[PDB]
Formats: structure tokens, sequence, C-alpha cells
RNA sequence: ACCGGCGGACGGCUCAGUAACACGUCGGUAACCUACCCUCGGGAGGGGGAUAACCCCGGGAAACUGGGGCUAAUCCCCCAUAGGCCUGGGGUACUGGAAGGUCCCCAGGCCGAAAGGGAGCCGUAAGGCCCGCCCGAGGAUGCGGCGGCGGCCGAUUAGGUAGUUGGUGGGGUAACGGCCCACCAAGCCGAAGAUCGGUACGGGCCGUGAGAGCGGGAGCCCGGAGAUGGACACUGAGACACGGGUCCA
């Protein structure tokens, strides 16, 4: 019987988020842990196998990972097994190349491209905040990061909030609230990759988190959860979404 | 008065035990069930009723099924036989104590 | 070994027929039965996942507290009463909620010595 | 005759990346070596950076694929282009 | 016919020699870490060894192997064969942390059997 | 070849048991753990000690195994402070529907960190670049435990269960709990079939049929269980560990 922790896995159990033949092979990259959660993210080797085709065998790619030459979120990354998940900013400065992490309509991530401007803002979820000894406030992000500030700014920030972080030196650049009206791009659901306006905030008891309404450009409502809803504007989506 | 998170009044009696979700040191988080009270005779414990009926899929009829749940019944609301009582799902207390009583939707006598 | 586990019995009352051997990580650890005595002895429990543990197998001194919040280190005459066994107070064991005997006066244990390694007490 | 479906450019890798179809109508799937000596004209390639992978001749076909690479610099085959493709160009004996 | 190495501190080196006899008899009944005088073991050890040697130049017994080759442990009373489960200590080579074997090794007292028989120059 | 950094708790193989919260679904931890990975705040001082390899000799048929010489680090060891834990008192902010927790002050006690580096460029050098260490708070990977429902046959097996069922107070555990223990009570299950036996890993599925349905779980994937049978330890983040150890048959 099994005795601990794995450290494989098989193509055929691969996350439906992967744009990977699935019976040509039958191992994988199992991801290590990392910022993002395994549904949301892919190892940074297939990025560079499949959705950019630079390297047709994975040693190669992970050769060109030692050669340091990739840039997400201006930070180089050696580990071929890195999840890159949602809305991280790959750069390539070799090839002046900039594309964002999103998922698809079906539930599928690509690689849109950016301007270059845009690659040094990231948009960052609040996911929580706590106290931490010597009073200060500390805030942990949808993808697993971490921001420190004092006591005097921590109603400057609120869960559920968005903050444009500035990845390249880590400052804060503005701090998109929640209110009535935003501008809000879906993550996952159903409704994934679609982008709307806010009218409602659905405050449901019994461990049910809240269902927002969404307003389409159309006019169309819908509904999603509050952790899949990303807002990324007061009122136009300050960053390239398909 | 203390914030259970479920829509009802709280019981008028304040108990000191632990184990009162309005007067201890235990939660709540799990699904939220209604029932009967069936048995009261050990201490401190109730066996919740729910009957509900359930499809047989070669025949299209319904078959009206019983099941019982054990769970705790603290001393402030003090449920008895007879009566309405609404159950949550809580840490675990005993061999087979996993449901506490909240409240009691309607007694014996109504 | 000491196996924290199953019942064998069902809750109606069926015997249960095990189906697997017992997992380490489900086994128990002795007791400690702490005692009165002229000095600390302690030891160190590496436990579950690398964490560590200090256990009292003799106790000298206690930490009485005051209702204002003020705490006196001392040292520990006898046991007064030990509700959860009778045995205990007979054989100078020391237990949470048990009444002690102090230079000061009479205190009730609100620590456990098999967990904590030191023992707390209110002055009643 | 060849014709190049495809040239890209690996920056990341200094290398150019070609796709190309072989004419071969009723004479047999030619030779590694004459396809590089005969390639290597109408790009302006070094014959020693350039190497060519696979040629797949199609059933039933006049037509067979091809797909070969480019680099820029010794130095940096040797490195990354495994040992065997370049016993199979010669490129090492 | 007991083999005896004699070891030097001072020197690092160590000789062979033989004894059978009476002098064998002297060396029954005695224990790992006993002191013996040179003069009732009657070996010319100035010559030996080639050195001048202080006359209460002394012998201690410190280890050897059996016949067998189960070493006598320090730890261990008695001069039989008894199988103890050693993590550490003299006549095991443990290889992976954590490691424990159970072997046959005999007690610190000299016998007739063992073959082998250790002792360290003190002077 | 050595201590030492890692791994050999994954993956490979099989279906005896097991009629079970083993398992399918949904919840479920505020009652867990967590090495390598990520983020953020801080820290990385002083001092001491060890023995392999190699050289002198040794046994036994072996397996295996002795003593003396000296030797190394991020090895071991003591201290420095943080820091970890527990309690009393007093407050205030964060999380969250919820509870209480976390935040701070005071008071009492035990436990209680680190590591530098091979090379190269500049710098006389230090130092910087690169790799590596530790404390604290999160995340993430994997795992622990709680639950409603679903899913066999027998009545020529009808009454069953004593830590049995619950309460008080503790113990041990990573963790809640009869898991254990001392006491206090008389429960709890069964004709919408317990108890007992026969039978049997569970699912995604597959064969057949116009379909209702009937029958089956071998081949891949997921979960569960085992290493001739039993039973018990050490190392460890992870084990009772196919290619590690101990006894019995």
């Amino acid at each position: 019987a099994r005795k601990g922790p794995k450290r494989h896995l098989k193509r055929l159990a691969a996350p439906t988020s992967w744009y990977i033949e699935r019976k040509a092979y039958k191992w994988a990259v199992r991801p290590r842990p990392g910022p993002h959660n395994m549904r949301t993210s892919i190892p940074l080797l297939y990025i560079v196998r499949d959705y950019l085709g630079y390297a047709k065998t994975a040693r190669e790619a992970r050769k060109i990972l030692n050669e340091g030459k990739f840039l997400v979120d201006g930070r180089v990354r050696k580990d071929y097994k890195f999840p890159v998940g949602i809305m991280d900013v790959v750069s390539i400065p070799e090839t002046g190349e900039h594309y964002r992490v999103l998922p698809n309509r079906i539930g599928k991530l690509i690689l849109h491209p950016i301007s270059e401007d845009e690659a040094f803002i990231k948009p960052l979820r609040i996911r929580n905040k706590r106290m931490i000894k010597g009073a200060r406030v500390q805030l942990n992000f949808h993808d697993g990061t971490n921001h420190i500030v004092s006591i005097a700014e921590k109603d400057n920030y609120f869960t559920s909030y968005t903050v444009l972080m500035k990845v390249p030196e880590r400052e804060i650049l503005e701090v998109l609230p929640f209110e009535k009206g935003a501008y809000v791009f879906v993550t996952q659901g159903k409704n994934v990759a679609r982008k709307g306006r806010i009218v409602e905030i659905k405050r449901f008891p019994m461990g049910w988190p809240d269902v927002v309404t969404i307003e389409d450009e159309e006019g169309e409502l819908f509904d999603t959860l509050k952790e899949y809803a990303f807002v990324v504007g007061t009122d136009k989506p300050k960053i390239s979404l398909p | 008065m203390r914030d259970i998170g479920l829509r009802v009044q709280p019981p008028a009696e304040k108990c000191d035990d632990p184990k009162c979700p309005w007067h201890g040191n235990l939660k709540i988080h799990g699904r939220v069930f209604e029932g009967i009270v069936v048995s009261d005779k050990p201490r401190k414990t109730v066996t919740v009723e729910r009957q509900y009926y359930f499809y047989l899929n070669k025949y299209e009829r319904y078959e009206l099924r019983r099941s019982k749940i054990h769970a705790h019944n603290p001393p402030c609301i003090n449920a008895k036989v007879g009566d309405k009582v609404l159950i949550a799902e809580t840490r675990p207390l005993s061999k087979t104590k996993h449901f506490v009583v909240v409240a009691v939707l309607e007694r014996a006598e109504e | 070994a000491i196996w924290q586990g199953r019942s064998l019995k069902k809750p109606s009352g069926g015997r249960i027929v095990l189906a697997r051997k017992k997992r380490k990580r489900e086994l128990g650890r002795e007791p400690s039965n702490t005692r009165v005595a002229e000095q600390d002895k302690r030891k160190i429990i590496r436990t579950y996942g690398g964490n560590r543990k200090v256990r009292l197998t003799a106790a000298a001194y206690a930490n009485v507290f005051d209702k204002s919040g003020k705490g006196r280190k001392v040292r520990i005459i006898r046991v007064i009463e030990n509700p959860a066994n009778r045995q205990f107070a007979r054989r100078n064991i020391i237990t949470k909620g048990a009444i002690i005997e102090t230079e000061i006066g009479k205190a009730k244990v609100t620590s456990r010595p098999g967990q904590d390694g030191v023992v707390n007490a209110i002055l009643l | 005759e060849i014709r190049i479906k495809e040239i890209k450019e690996n920056k990341l890798i200094g290398r150019k990346e070609i796709y190309f179809e072989i004419y071969h109508p009723g004479e047999p799937t030619p030779s590694r070596k004459d396809v590089k000596g005969k390639l290597v004209a109408m790009l302006d390639l070094n014959p020693e950076t350039t190497v060519i992978q696979y040629i797949r001749s199609y059933f039933g076909s006049y037509i067979s694929k091809g797909y070969a690479k480019a680099y820029d610099s010794k130095e940096r085959m040797l490195y990354i282009e495994p040992e065997y493709i370049l016993i199979r160009d010669g490129l090492i004996e | 016919t007991f083999k005896l190495v004699i070891s030097d501190p001072k020197s690092g080196i160590a000789k062979q020699v033989e004894i059978t006899g009476a002098e064998t008899e002297k060396l029954i009944g005695k224990r790992i870490g006993d002191q013996i005088p040179a003069k009732e073991l009657n070996i010319n050890l100035n010559e030996l060894f080639g050195k001048e040697f202080p006359e209460d130049v002394k012998l201690e017994i410190r280890g050897g192997t059996d016949k067998d080759g189960f070493p006598m442990r320090p730890d261990i009373h008695g001069p039989r064969r008894v199988r103890v489960l050693l993590s550490k200590g003299p006549g095991f080579r443990p290889k992976e942390k954590g490691e424990r074997r159970k072997k046959t090794v005999r007690g610190n007292t000299i016998s007739p059997e063992i073959v082998q028989v250790n002792v360290k120059l003190v002077y």
C-alpha cells in the first residue's frame, strides 16, 4: 500500500486546464508546491514546449531554463516544475515578448500577449488579513504571496479587494475596491473568461460563500461566487482581457 | 446572546457547560438538518429521527425510510421526546455523538 | 503497543473484524505519572512530525497564581485531592484539576504536567 | 525539388527552424547528404551549423516531409543538440 | 597459543607475540582494562621494540577476537558467548543511521577459548 | 572510500482479508501534521570536542570482526539573545454567518537557532555578484480524523451488546473522541430485519437487450488493503518499511 508522499503524476489524471495530449505518453511533470493551486497552474516546462514551441524535448527546455532566460513576475526561475498560475506575467527579454496567463471560456489556460508596459503590473486578490507580532498587518493574496503593512494602513485594504502589484520591485500601486458596479473578470466556473459589472452581493450564511451577480457588456445577468470574482477595474478593465 | 450563525433565537437559559454552542467553546460547521426526538434516556444525549421518501429506479414508486442520528442535548434547552428540533454537525464528542441540538422548533405538547 | 483506535464493537453490538494492521501514526504513548520529589526531572519526547514535548516525571516547584494575575514560583508540599482518581492522591500523583497543598496553602492545578512540562495552579 | 513551408526563428536558442517538402516523383527517397548540400544553397547557411532531423517518406505519396535546424555557432549545437543526430549527420564520428 | 598484539601509544607501532604455557594461566580470569606488569609476562619488549623501556612498564588488556571471531565487549560481564542487540559499541559497525542488528559477542572476561588478545603499553 | 546533503515511506506487484464511514458523492476540521517549494519580517556571534580514510600489527572456513597513531566540515557539544510552550489578570484591532481564536500590556515558569561555501570579476582586503543556513507568519504539496446518503444473500440464523450505551474528571495522541483510565447512571440496536453465518475489495465501467432491465468488477485510471502467518521495535517530516532489523511458527 502507499506509505506517504507521492512523487509522480500519470498523464491521464492531469488537470483539465492543461492543453496536453494525454494518450501520447503516460508520465507528466508533477508540479512542486508553489504559489498557485494544482487546479489553476501548469509547470513552466509545458509552457516552453507546447504553448511556445521553443523546445521539442524536455531536456533542451530544462537547458534553456538553466540559462535563466525567462522572467516570470520579474524573477528568473530555473525550476522546470514551477507552477506558473493565474494572472502571472511571463516575460522573455531576449525576445521582448510578454504574455499574461488567463483561463479560457472552456476552462483552460492560454497566454494572452500584453504590452511591455503592462508587464510590470500584477493584480492580486486579497485572500485574507492577519495580525502579526509588532501589531503589523499581513495580507495573503490569491497566489499565496504575502505583503506586510502598518496598522494605520489596515483599513486601506479589505479582503476581496484587488491590489495592482509592481512585481519587479514589490510596490503597491492601486487598490481597486469591492463595491457595487466594479469591473470584474471571472476566474473559474461555467462563467469562466467572462467580464462584467456587479449589481448585487448575495450574503449567504450556512457555509456558502458570497454569490455576486455579474452584468455583462450586453446587459445579460448571471451569477458566480465571491472567490471566483476578480476585480480588474472600477468601470473598464485596466488590463487587456479577451 | 452570542451568535451561532443560524436564524433562530437563543435559548433563555445560560448554562455553564463547555459544550453549549451558545454557552461554550465548541463551534458549528457542516450541515443542518431537522428532526424529532425519539429517545432522551442517556444523560445529555439525544437520538434524532428523520423520515424521508426514496425512489426505486426499477419500480417507479417511493420507499419511506426512517433515519436516526445521535446528538448531544445541552441542558439549556433540555430536549424531550415528541419535539421537533434542529440539528447541526459539530466536533466529535463521544463514540457516536457527532451532531448537536441548536433549538427546539416545536415541543411535544404543541 | 498503545493503540488509540477503533472500538472492536459496533454501537449496536455486532463485533467488528479487523481488516488491516495497526498504524504507528495511530498508537499512543505511556502515561507520565507526575510525582512529588525534591527536584524536577523531565523527559523531552520527539513526536509525530518531528515536534517535541517535555514531560515531568518528578515535580518539585509550581507556579501558583493570584486572582489578580500575579504569579509566585513556589514549592509543592503534597496533593490534597485528586478528582480524577482516588489512587492518585494516595501516591502523590500530580494531574490537572487536582487540589494541592503548597506553602501558600490550597491551589487548584490548571495545567497538565504530562504535555506542558510545568505545573500552574490558582490559589484558592 | 524542395519547397519551404515555413522558416521560424528561435531567438532564445539563436536558431532557424525550417519545415519543407521534398518532391521525388517516382525516384527513391533522397540520401541525407544530397538534401543537406542542396538545401544549404538557397538560405545561405554554413553546412556545419545546419542539421536535418527528419525526412518522413509518406506512403503512396511523391511528397516527403522534411524538418531541419540551422544554428548560428559551433558551440551551441554541441551544448544543446544531442550527440546522436550529430552522428547521423556525421558531425560527430 | 594466545596471539597477543602489543600497541604503543607513544610510537603508534604494534607487534604480535605468542603466549603458551604457564604465562597463559596468568592471563586467564582477567578482564578488559586489567593491568599487568610485563615482568610476570616475560617479554624482552626492549628487544622487540628496539628501545629502552622503564622496568615499571605495564600492559593493559583492551580487546581481541575469539577463535571464531567474536571480540570481548568491555560492557558485558563473563567470558561466554551471548547474543546482544547492538546499536553501537565495539564489535558492531553500523552503516545506516539508526540501524540495529543482533549479534553474538563475547563478554569482557578473558577465556582459554580466546585466541587473539590486544594490549596497550603504559609507562 | 569516509561522516555528511538527498532518496530508497514514490514508483513496480497482487485481491487473501475486509460486509467496514474500506469506498462514490457531497460537507468536514475553529480538533491535525507537514522536509524539499513560494512569499513576507527578522537573525546567522563566541567557545569547545569527536573519529573515519591512511599506517602498525589480529581472528576465524566464513559471515563478520579487534587494538594503537593522528584527521574534516554546513558533524557533535555549552553559552549569548531571540524564539517555543503553559497559566493568571487586563485590554484593543484582524478573520469569519457563526463561535472563540489571533493582536497588545502586565505577571509566573520550563524549554530554547543558525553555516557558511567551490570557483570567477572588481576591490590590498572586507564587501557585492551566485549557491547554501536559521527563527517567525502565511501559502502551497501530501496526509490525519468527523458526517448524511448510495451500494449483497440467508429466518430450517430472533433476540443482541459490559468500556455495552451515556455523564463527571483526567490520561496519552499530531489531533477531537471510551482511544484509555477512576467514578457516577441504565442505556443503545433488532420484524422500514439486529445478531450470526454464506458470500465479496469499492467506483469510473463492461456484455446483452428495441428499451424497462439482467448479469459481471480480469485487462487502464482513481480510492482501499497486503508483502509465507503472526507479532514488535529503531532511523526518521513521512514506516511498522517487497529489494532495512528482532522473535515465534
